[PDB]
């Protein structure tokens, strides 16, 4: 009937919608547990603190960075600062 | 001949311009309507700021063309 | 008793600075005593616009128009944007 | 300890079997790049058995021309009368095993299969993504007011189009200067080296940004990162400069430019101008644009602000004089799309304006859609209605603070479906909901489906 | 006979299909469908500690087709129906 005919046609793109969604997922987690066989998540924190290594926000200005420029290091959170006295020769 | 500014709002007016007219002429023309200092503006065309000293001939501005204009959000 | 003084964190901004580089005892007291004066000079003229405005409390727009009238052009610039980013730093976070 | 195909491997075991199977997939895959829709339909996805159009998906033979259904076994019915193991899938060209019952997807051969001939060299020369940079996720941290330029580049090192053009080589093969601390694009490229690779050979991964600082301190100080600045107007900068660096590596009436910024980001307007008598017409403008800035006041969907922004308004100081009703009138202008963009940007207008010369935030929450469909804002009518034109919600730009003052942080989607938070030096997992309940200012959107 | 199904399909290839297959691609995306579906397969691939196509689809499945709004459903079978009448005799 043309009531089972429309229906089989639903089902027809439905399901083959369906087995092209399903065998990209299952080929793509195949694939990137294969490659990285210690393979871990990204951590989620519902609590909104833990990054993606699982980890809170470093401590500035506590790190560094060594100004290849004039050969100073600098502490990052003042590096543009440094830039401004630095890179005005 | 005659522009348009889309301003903040969506309301658009018209200003009387030449193609040689310096972007601060515009600004000035723009504070003379809106009471805006031109420091304070933002004028947008084809995806370019325009900028002082410069005309609008050089951004191949023609007319009836209409411009955008836009405030600046500042973070750091 | 405790005799308080700005030895650490000069030495801490020194690191930020020169970090293979040393401070001498005298150097940071003299340091100390500018802190301390320049303390005394701003919040003496802080406190002097807040009574000239008519007004009850410090806000760092006072601190602000005080470091325009006690610095030179781009000094007082700088240290106002170095400022105002500071108090959005503590806002937002 | 998860197992591959051995009956592949098997085949592999023989050089020249392997080369038919290769070359079989390799031309097939190029059939599916080159092949209308219709032939398509009735020469893949028509079942060799019942004859029947999509009867789930439809397989094409690896080692005959055969094609076979799911939903009546008739492809399982060719390998069980025939033989024949191996089908491709057309609708996404992957190979399956009828023994293994499993598809194969993590044989690093088969999804480069176009390398074959080179393979042996591709595996001598190069690795595969570490782990840690497979993503390329990593912070960025302040290095003094730079939040307005971060927020930025994570969509920008999210954008598949600029990761295409980038781990092309494209500058690298092309660049005339080939230094990073001139050029804008080469640093771009290291950057993508490292937070994908590796630097030949605890502070990591800093130096792309840091000739980046350095170019952008050379050209224009105040953009530079030690202020606080605009992220729109930093935004068209900075492509401007990178559309400034692609001109500049060309070795030569072409008012369009052709560079990626314009052959990814460039729409045009349509503006016409109407006579309210005759309601004819037109004068027809057409504007180039790189992104779009949308009104939000009284407004709390991103659709309401786009109805307003594509709202017709009445000039009334615009002088004008009409030719065919002969009269003195007040024209009627609209903006509508003459052409969109592979990448929509949008702005979202969260200032005013105040009597008093100050300004004010809007900090009004304006919804915004995971898919946004454009039909309702096309200026043109076919032989009439507009198609449906949807877009996928891939980046967000948020702001905290006031008008004068404030942060800048950046939401990224990646596959698989999830979100991620950069704020400067951390990267964090987050739901979907609560990105699309973030206060947005800046939207990007990605061209998903052209009806 | 039963050929007469595979010729009214061929047909209909010829013919209005893809509107078809685009209205109901851009009705289950934009309802939230699709990745309902990605983010169940997710959780089915972390629950079986599995990525082997057959058994993660013998349960996706069902419940897909459960998913799929009545709204989408009978607009989209509505639709189908209409196409339908056009060229078949009763
Ligand atoms: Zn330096
Ligand atoms: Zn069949
Ligand atoms: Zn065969
Ligand atoms: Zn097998
Ligand atoms: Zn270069
Ligand atoms: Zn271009
Ligand atoms: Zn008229």
């Amino acid at each position: 009937t043309i009531d089972s005919i429309s229906n089989g046609i639903l089902n027809n793109l439905l399901t083959t919608l369906i087995q092209d969604i399903v065998a990209r997922e299952t080929t793509q987690q195949q694939l990137l547990k294969t490659r990285y066989p210690d393979l871990r998540s990204y951590y989620f924190d519902p609590n909104g603190s833990l990054d993606i290594n699982g980890l809170q926000k470093q401590q500035e200005s506590s790190q560094y960075i060594h100004c290849e420029n004039c050969g100073r290091d600098v502490s990052a959170n003042r590096l543009a600062a440094h830039l401004q006295r630095c890179l005005s020769r | 001949m005659q522009i348009f500014v889309k301003t903040l709002t969506g309301k658009t007016i018209t200003l009387e311009v030449e193609p040689s007219d310096t972007i601060e002429n515009v600004k000035a023309k723009i504070q003379d309507k809106e009471g805006i200092p031109p420091d304070q503006q933002r004028l947008i065309f084809a995806g370019k700021q325009l900028e002082d000293g410069r005309t609008l001939s050089d951004y191949n501005i023609q007319k009836e063309s209409t411009l955008h204009l836009v405030l600046r959000l500042r973070g750091g | 008793t405790r005799k308080e003084s700005y030895a650490i964190y000069v030495y801490k901004v020194l690191k930020q600075v020169h970090p293979d580089t040393g401070i001498s005892s005298k150097a940071m007291s003299i340091m100390n005593s500018f802190v301390n004066d320049v303390f005394e000079r701003i919040a003496g003229e802080a406190s002097r616009l807040a009574h000239y405005n008519k007004r009850s409390t410090i806000t760092s727009r006072e601190i602000q128009t005080a470091v325009r009238l006690l610095l030179p052009g781009e000094l007082a610039k700088h240290a106002v944007s170095e400022g105002t980013k500071a108090v959005t730093k503590y806002t937002s976070a | 300890a998860m197992s591959i195909c051995p009956h592949i491997q098997q085949v592999f075991q023989n050089e020249k079997s392997k080369d038919g199977v290769l070359k079989t997939c390799n031309a097939a895959r190029y059939i599916l790049n080159h092949s209308v829709p219709k032939e398509k339909f009735l020469n893949t996805m028509k079942c060799g058995t019942c004859h029947e159009i999509n009867s789930g998906a439809t397989f094409m033979c690896l080692q005959c021309g055969f094609c076979g259904c799911w939903n009546h076994s008739h492809f399982l019915s060719h390998s069980k009368q025939i033989g024949h193991i191996f089908g491709i899938n057309s609708n996404n060209g992957l190979l399956f095993c009828f023994k293994c019952e499993d598809y194969i997807g993590n044989i690093d051969l088969i999804n480069d299969a176009i390398l074959a001939k080179y393979w042996d060299d591709v595996c001598t020369k190069t690795m595969v993504p570490s782990m840690e940079r497979r993503d390329g996720l990593s912070g960025l941290i302040n290095m003094g007011s730079t939040a307005f330029m971060s927020s930025i580049l994570q969509c920008l090192i999210h954008n598949p189009y600029f990761i295409r053009h980038s781990m092309s080589q494209i500058h690298s093969n092309n660049c005339k200067v080939r230094s990073p601390d001139k050029c804008f694009s080469c640093a771009l490229d290291k950057i993508v080296h490292e937070l994908y690779g590796a630097l030949n050979t605890s502070t990591n991964r800093q130096t792309g940004f840091i000739y980046l600082l350095t170019c952008a301190w050379k050209i224009n100080q105040n953009l530079a990162g030690y202020s606080q600045q605009d992220a729109h107007e930093f935004w068209q900068f900075i492509i401007n400069q990178i559309h400034q660096s692609y001109v500049l590596d060309l070795p030569n009436n072409n008012k369009q430019c052709e560079c990626i910024v314009h052959t990814v980001f460039e729409g045009s307007l349509e503006s016409s101008i109407v006579c309210p008598g005759c309601q004819n017409n037109s004068k027809t403008t057409i504007d180039p644009f790189l992104d779009l800035s949308l009104d939000i006041k009284d407004k709390k969907k991103l659709y309401e602000c786009l109805d307003s922004f594509h709202k017709k308004e009445q000039l009334k100081d615009f002088n004008y004089h009409c030719g065919e009703c002969n009269s003195t009138q007040d024209a009627i202008k609209q903006l509508g799309i003459h052409k969109l963009p592979s990448v929509l940007v949008l702005q979202l207008k969260r200032f005013e304006h105040l009597l008093n010369g100050s300004n004010r935030k809007l900090d009004d929450f304006i919804e915004f859609p995971t898919y946004l469909n454009m039909k309702n804002y096309c200026s043109t009518k076919e032989k009439g209605k507009v198609p449906d034109i949807i877009y996928e919600l891939i980046g967000i730009v948020s702001h905290k603070g006031t008008v004068n003052e404030g942060h800048y942080i950046a939401f990224c989607k990646i596959s698989g479906g999830q979100w991620f938070k950069f704020n400067d030096s951390m990267v964090s997992s987050i739901s979907q909901e609560e990105v699309l309940k973030e206060q947005a200012y800046l939207l990007f959107y990605t061209i998903r489906q052209v009806n | 006979t039963a050929q007469l199904k595979s010729q009214i399909q061929q047909y209909l290839v010829e013919s209005n299909y893809e509107l078809i297959s685009n209205e109901l691609k851009a009705r289950l995306l934009q309802e939230g469908w699709v990745d309902k579906v990605k983010d169940l397969t997710k959780s089915e691939m972390n629950i079986n500690e599995s990525t082997n196509f057959t058994q993660i689809l013998s349960t996706v499945e069902p419940k897909a087709l459960e998913m799929v709004s009545d709204s989408t459903r009978e607009t989209v079978l509505k639709q189908i129906r209409e196409f339908l009448e056009e060229i078949v005799d009763t």
